[PDB]
């Protein structure tokens, strides 16, 4: 019947925060936006400003360019009909080139090279995108910790839909771009591969994503039962640790036999989440380069009966 | 496709599956090390190390620069509670509960507990106050949700301790984090937003009863708070949970 | 006789609040199969999911 | 062996049942009612999966594999080697389980925090008894419920996602995964930030959390907070949760087919239905 | 064997009885449910 | 003795034997029943 | 052995019964249902074979 | 050595009456596991 | 060998108790889940052929 | 009277905007080339030269 | 002012970047010249 | 009114991705492909 | 410090150990009896 | 080799004796789960077939 | 045309050695790529016929 | 005058040594192209 | 040297009863294998 | 605020326009 | 040679002993599953067929 | 080219050997790794079938 | 050559030795890895063929 | 310039070390070339 | 140098007992291979 | 330079050990190709 | 000073789109 600290009760409102100016470009820094109420009630409820340096205008634009080429092909694929294309919205795909072609580049648009030229700019995007993630780090001085974890989701990414297709020889062995299609590649390539419930990376890696909802979980539910003593400002209470930071540790000791510290459960927190994609990537990068029925593989290393 | 098992059924998979588990004990050796720079050593209930430390050695001191003159943490590093604590082991064998010697509110033992942080402010990036009332703070004001400036406080016993006058807010997070609050003799006390419920015509407090808003720790300087009373504050509220629920 | 009605009293107290968490969960489990034999099913029936 | 901060905090009270009677620790863990319970529970759960073991006839930990009883049994007991150890270590988990998140409930009265951790914690265990009671019920049989083997009841999840086709087309569970996904990127975006102010460049100040904020709307224009990141945490990681126990409730029970024809409501729809080209016209 | 008496020392008397009545019923009712379980004593059949 | 509880010597010999009249008399009961059901259905 | 009434100034009395009492009930439980899983001991069923209670 | 804060009379006092419990524990399953014996040897 | 004792200077005598205590019960039940495992040596099995209780 | 265009856009930007694009476009026009076989010159000359 | 340049300083970088566009221009009109030559796309 | 800065980044992507599309669209079309109307 | 770590005094130790050796030699003597019972009803040798 | 005393000025006695233990008994039970895979060396097995037990 | 130089006043050159150097080095191998990619251009597949060697 | 705090005789120097790295980049491409297109024409 | 805080004869002390504890169960599965390797030789 | 008429206005007319002549190249 | 008696002005003593203890356990564990998992040189199986065990 | 070394009065040293190090070896890896996927080039496969191995 | 001393200047040794250590571990067991997925080479099986052990 | 704290001296004893790795580096990869080219050429 | 803060005197009769260690356990493991290579030589 | 604290006679006392123990590994690598190579060479 | 530049282009962009669409007018007519 008390208050539970999930939403705000009272909002305040003051000047627009224009953020640290530590070695940062004001002059690529844009101005603050509307205040939304809405997410007021919830979180900040600041809107901007941003950051758009060189990186950010290359990664905007080939972004931009990569998903005006799928929409396109998806309007192509509608007849150029509002109505077809909001009906068959989600069918809509583009499918990488045809087996037969293997690597070559040599592939009709409409039969896989629009494909790759939409690959071209999603590459450029996303790399683009994690140098504007370090240089943010780099220009406020902090830590390059998001750069890293970015990388991990970025190995995957790359073992999905570049380093893969090489490793097997052919761009048909890549994900399409379409909302229920890559749902039937993901489908498909279990069935291919032999039932990858028994990929031990794939296990690992579904258990590592179990395990960051149920630390996030934790260590969200830890905090907001702590915020009565300002553990939401983690920040101080690992330069200063305040009764906070110990409570919070003692019912974990208490609980589990063992405990974190303010710092600490932010390394438990960020290897859970970057291992998902780092053994995910390596479970993806060993089927069919190395192992082509994961059921018999598991039978001939326990994990199954005989 | 490799497939090819140099003994056994150790194929390219069966290396990389034990690899991990390799580096899975590296990495979980790692971050229980990371997690020990508070606390540690352990103690007995008397404040003596205690025999057994645990499996894990204690890592390699860290060292945090402050960022506004605030001096360094290292840590590990050596670690004691500078107040006394009014506790009184209840039995001679460990594993037992340490009862209050006194009012454990008063004292802040037990769910009433306080650390003894730094007697000085919270500092935002620009050098300032993190947390001032929203009277002194300039361009402030409540954008959304009822305003609880003018409303009665009530206790856990349904009775009026007081009338909320002004909020504390975070100004780099623009957020509401104290309601000061007059009582009837006239000085104000401090309650975490946390703690409160914000009704349509009263603010109602579920920690304290009404003669106990008396106790709660004063702020030194009535447009400043520090770590030590955020604390204290804090803490004292939240005992009451237990101490306060006759 | 009053030390008796005591010490009775304390034992029902520890039964009667196990007999409302285990007769809270038929209840329970009670409601899910009314609900089970409202819905289509057992005119949908789905094959066994494990091999046994 | 206590914290050095631990001492002041080792106080009585707090607790649901009793009070002093099983009010202590056992080195850091705290026992309770609760905590007897619960050790009770796990303790006879973890040797009746051994003794299943050699029943089934195997020492291997990834192929001990304890099923439910078959679907001939319905809703009633089964033999203790057929599918009544099931039964039992189903109940043991259960009790395991819920006395576990009581336990915490009296840590958290004990420490004067809020009872944020039980409840979350209750998501994953209703979450549980969705698949193992709430649905095997609605169903009529014990035997739609998953056996407790490592590997085993990874073919549970495959037999019953491919019922229905492929799984990925039930509507709730695409949400849930959103949230899954999300967690998992918001979970690696708040340890990265949080630690990349605390470990700056090198040899520099500890960044302030006014840094925090000014990363992420450099970065994509907008900062949640510090506060609003632990919220989300939480949300995200019980919304997923409870998205799953909702497409599973609903399948079999309410949803028969393959999940695929359920999207088909939406190019059925009269404006559009019957217009050539596309992919379904 | 006469001084039995003095486990009453050692623990509460009134949180002794609450739990005992919890073991109590929740042993009964384990009995009752495998008793319930053979078709050669359910009396509900 | 030890005196963990508050209890004295003598308030635990009081406690205890009403304990073990209700513990007795418990017993009978369930011995009853077990005739009965033994009477109607012998399990050796 | 004339000296093992030494194991309580080294064991506090409270936490040993307690844990007695669980390992106990554990013990005699799984031995119950071990006994039970056994169709060579199963006495329930025992009965109802020997009555022709089928 | 005086870890509980009991004496040697009270450690010789209580160890008495769990032994006697002990005992008597031991008894009942002695006759227990006689009975049992008798009705279906297990050797 | 006669200054064995003075291991109890390096471990604490409560922890290694415990410690023992736990570590003996689970080797006993292992040692005899394993032999009921064995079909050979599974008493309960043998005296069930021995006495033509199948 | 195009220099204009300078005082009021950042030189920063507009260098890196136009050469953002005119890479991507090269790199398209190149790709669409080698995907019609009319001008995949990769394939002309091995056709022509009677290679692999 | 919206670069803080005047034209003393826009007059320069306009000079600068119109001379790197007719030496792009130039190469890419010898590059499609020799192509059409080549192989005539009309 | 119009912020200079703003209209003309946002207008120029607007004439380059309607170049495109029109470009494309012809592509599409086998009666204005020059790149086989060639051949 | 191998003086100690526990507290316990040199003779204190050897206390505990008597009684401890004690426990020893009566948990193996029983083990050793009910080992001798079963390899005469069953050797594994 | 007359100087191997002064390892335990480097390393602490309390944490390597565990260490030591956990080790020694978890090399001691993979060595007895090894010979019990193999069927030449299963020595409940061996008795099984040498006293006609099966 | 004798003027470049002012824009390494424009352009902080530490970035744009590294940009050069990505750019260069992934456009390097995205055309020896696709090089390997034709079959007519696979300098491995080149030699392995022209010598006999598969 | 410089968006990068450098004077315009700091970039003097920098655009003429990386000039000069260029053609000698360049001028390795050409003799590889040369090198190819002799060995196998792609025209 | 010491990370520890033992002294010398400390460390000589600690030793030979270890040693001593390390010859004592080396001789016990000295036994074990001989009377293993009399019943069935693995090599 | 004459700024949002235009922003509304033009992006109706825009995309609609657009929608317009799609339709008459979907037929 | 003479001079590698600096590299424990280097490293920490500790931290190289437990890596080095950990490596040779690990790398010889490994050594003696690649054996056993060869039938040649499976000391179990080739004692086995010299004795006629199986 | 006699002016070069100017590329160090702009880059970190450390940054720039590390970046090499961890190209110059993640290349030539590559490099060995394409040619033992070529059967042309496999330089173990070869000296097999030169020496009639298999 | 005479001067290459210096790179411990720019570099810890404590970081460089781990990272080469690692480095030289990883890699040497994966060429004997290498061998041993061969049958060319692989030294257990060219000694069963040679002295007939299988 | 003076980006890391390096001097004109500093730079000059560092790249001049740097190419005599470079070049025997590259020397040995000539002879590795050469003599790969030797066994079997790939031209 | 000098990161673990170990003198001269304490580095090399700590490197003295660990090269004994070191010996021993190849002494060891050479006699070992001895007799694995003569009772079944892997060349 | 500072990066390390080496005097530039602690780098040249540490590149001494270091290419000593260089040349060491390099040695015994050697001997062991040499070995393998007349064994059954792989050219 | 913004409109009269702007309109440069305008003309600059459509006077060469006009001979755009006369060249494909000549080549290809779609009308
Ligand atoms: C990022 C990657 C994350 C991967 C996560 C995998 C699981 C990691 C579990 C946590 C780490 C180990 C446990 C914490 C450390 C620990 O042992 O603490 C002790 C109590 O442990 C305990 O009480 C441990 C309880 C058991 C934990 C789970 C272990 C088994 C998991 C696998 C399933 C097994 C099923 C049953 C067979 C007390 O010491 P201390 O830490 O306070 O201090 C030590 C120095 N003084
Ligand atoms: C997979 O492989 C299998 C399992 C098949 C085979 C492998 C088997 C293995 C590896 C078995 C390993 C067995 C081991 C290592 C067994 C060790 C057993 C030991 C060490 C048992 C020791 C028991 C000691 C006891 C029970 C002592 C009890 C002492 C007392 C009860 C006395 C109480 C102590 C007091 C009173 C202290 C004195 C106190 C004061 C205040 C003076
Ligand atoms: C798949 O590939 C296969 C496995 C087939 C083939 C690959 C094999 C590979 C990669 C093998 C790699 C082998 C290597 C690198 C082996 C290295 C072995 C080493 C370095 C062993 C060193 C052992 C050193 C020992 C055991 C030293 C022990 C020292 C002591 C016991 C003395 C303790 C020191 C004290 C007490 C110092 C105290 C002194 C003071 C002053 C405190
Ligand atoms: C835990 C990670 C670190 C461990 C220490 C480093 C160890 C590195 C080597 C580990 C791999 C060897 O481990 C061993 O591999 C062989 C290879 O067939 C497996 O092989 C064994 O079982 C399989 C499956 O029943 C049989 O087909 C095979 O004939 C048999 O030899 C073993 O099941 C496994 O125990
Ligand atoms: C099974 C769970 C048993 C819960 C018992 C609760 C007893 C409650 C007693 N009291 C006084 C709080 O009402
Ligand atoms: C709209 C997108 C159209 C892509 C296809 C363009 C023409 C393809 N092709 C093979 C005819 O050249
Ligand atoms: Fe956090």
């Amino acid at each position: 019947a008390e208050y539970q600290n999930i939403f705000t009760q009272v909002q305040v409102r003051g000047p627009a925060d224009l953020g640290m100016t530590e070695d940062v470009n004001l002059a690529n820094r844009s101005g603050v936006g509307p205040f939304s109420t809405l997410l007021g009630w919830f979180g900040n409820a600041q809107l901007g400003p941003i950051y758009l340096g060189s990186l950010g205008v290359l990664s905007l634009f080939s972004g931009l360019m990569w998903f005006f080429t799928i929409g396109i092909w998806f309007w192509y694929q509608a007849g150029w009909n509002p109505a077809v294309f909001l009906r068959d919205l989600f069918f809509f795909s583009l499918e990488p080139p045809a087996p037969e072609y293997g690597l070559s580049f040599a592939a009709p648009l409409k039969e896989g090279g629009l494909w790759l030229i939409a690959s071209f700019f999603m590459f450029v995007a996303v790399w683009s995108w994690w140098g504007r993630t370090y240089l943010r780090a780099q220009a406020l001085g902090m830590g390059k910790h998001t750069a890293w974890a970015f990388l991990s989701a970025i190995w995957l990414w790359m073992v999905l839909g570049f380093i893969r297709p090489i490793l097997m020889g052919s761009w048909s062995e890549a994900v399409p771009y379409g909302i229920f299609s890559h749902l039937d590649w993901t489908n498909n390539f279990s069935l291919v591969h032999g039932n990858l419930f028994y990929n031990p990376f794939h296990g690992l890696s579904i258990a590592f994503l179990y395990g960051s909802a149920l630390l996030f979980a934790m260590h969200g539910a830890t905090i907001l039962a702590v915020s009565r003593f300002g553990g939401e400002r983690e920040l101080e209470q690992i330069a200063d640790r305040g009764t906070a930071a110990e409570r919070a540790a003692l019912f974990w000791r208490w609980t589990m036999g063992f405990n974190a510290t303010m710092e600490g459960i932010h390394r438990w927190a960020i290897w859970m989440a970057v291992l998902v994609t780092l053994t995910g990537g390596i479970g993806i990068l060993l089927s069919g380069t190395v192992v082509d029925n994961w059921y018999v593989w598991g039978q001939n290393h326990g994990m199954a009966p005989l | 496709m490799v497939g090819v098992t140099a003994f056994g059924n150790f194929d390219l998979a069966s290396l990389a599956i034990y690899s991990f588990w390799i580096f899975l004990a590296g990495l979980i050796y790692y971050l229980q090390t990371e997690n020990m720079r508070e606390g540690y050593p352990l103690e007995n209930e008397d404040g003596t190390p205690a025999a057994n430390q645990g499996p894990f050695p204690l890592p390699k001191p860290k060292t945090f620069i402050l960022p506004h003159g605030r001096g360094t943490l290292t840590v590990p590093g050596p670690e004691s509670e500078d107040r006394p604590i009014a506790l009184a082991r209840t039995a001679v064998s460990e594993g037992f509960p340490h009862a209050p010697t006194g009012d454990p509110m008063k004292d802040g033992v037990g769910p009433a507990s306080w650390v003894a942080r730094r007697d000085l402010p919270e500092l935002d990036g620009h050098g300032h106050n993190k947390i001032k009332p929203m009277k002194a703070a300039a361009g402030f004001y409540v954008s959304a949700g009822k305003n609880p400036i003018g409303l009665p406080v009530r206790g856990c016993d349904l009775e009026i301790a007081g009338k909320v006058v002004d909020i504390w807010v975070d100004i780099p997070e623009q957020m509401a984090r104290f309601l000061e609050v007059e009582l009837k003799d006239g000085s104000t006390r401090l309650l975490p937003m946390q703690m409160v419920k914000v009704q349509s015509n009263r603010v109602h407090v579920n920690a304290l009863s009404s003669d106990l808003f008396a106790g709660i720790p004063t702020i030194k300087s009535p447009t400043e708070v520090t770590l030590l009373e955020e604390d204290k504050i804090c803490g004292y509220v939240a005992g009451g949970l237990m101490y306060a629920a006759p | 006789t009053n030390l008796r009605l005591w010490v009775a009293f304390q034992m029902m107290k520890g039964a009667g609040w196990a007999g409302g968490v285990f007769f809270g969960t038929l209840l329970l489990i009670g409601f899910f199969r009314v609900v089970g034999r409202m819905l289509p099913i057992d005119e949908n029936p789905a094959p066994a999911p494990n091999i046994t | 062996a206590l914290l050095s901060f631990e001492r002041k905090y080792r106080v009585p009270g707090g607790t649901l049942v009793g009070g002093n009677l099983f009010d202590f620790w056992v080195g850091p863990f705290y026992v309770g009612f609760f905590g007897v319970a619960t050790f009770f529970f796990a303790a006879l759960g973890i040797i009746l999966i051994a003794w299943s073991a050699v029943l089934q006839g195997t020492w291997n930990p990834q192929l001990i594999s304890v099923y439910p009883p078959a679907l001939e049994y319905g809703l009633g007991g089964a033999p203790l080697a057929k599918g009544g150890l099931w039964q039992i270590i189903t109940i043991c988990a259960t009790g395991a389980f819920v006395s576990w998140a009581l336990r915490e409930v009296e840590i958290c009265r004990k420490l004067g925090i809020g009872y944020h951790i039980p409840f979350a914690f209750a998501f994953a265990i209703l979450a549980y008894l969705t698949l193992v009671l709430f649905r095997p019920v609605m169903m009529g049989a014990w035997g739609y419920a998953f056996p407790y083997g490592i590997w085993t009841h990874l073919d549970w999840v495959s037999n019953t996602g491919y019922t229905y086709g492929n799984f990925h087309y039930n509507p709730a569970h695409m949400i849930a995964i959103t949230f899954f996904f999300t967690n998992a990127l918001a979970l690696a975006l708040h340890g990265a930030l949080v630690l990349s102010a605390a470990n700056p460049e090198k040899g520099k100040e500890m960044r302030t959390p006014d840094h925090e904020d000014t990363f992420f709307r450099d970065l994509v224009g907008y900062s949640i907070g510090t506060l609003g990141i632990h919220r989300l945490g939480l949300l995200l990681s019980l919304s997923a949760v409870f998205f799953s126990a909702l497409c599973m409730i609903i399948t079999g029970t309410i949803w028969f087919d393959q999940w695929v024809d359920w999207w088909q409501w939406w190019v059925k729809l009269p404006w559009w239905a019957n217009i050539p080209g596309g992919i379904n016209g | 064997m006469s001084k039995f008496y003095k486990i009453w020392m050692i623990f509460d008397p009134r949180r002794v009885f609450v739990a005992q009545g919890v073991f109590l019923f929740l042993l009964a009712v384990m009995i009752h449910l495998i008793l319930l379980s053979t078709p050669s004593y359910n009396w509900l059949e | 003795d030890l005196g963990y509880t508050g209890l004295t010597d003598e308030q635990a010999q009081e406690l205890h034997s009403v304990y073990m009249s209700g513990l007795w008399l418990f017993s009978a009961v369930a011995i009853v029943a077990h005739l009965a059901v033994y009477i109607w259905r012998p399990w050796f």
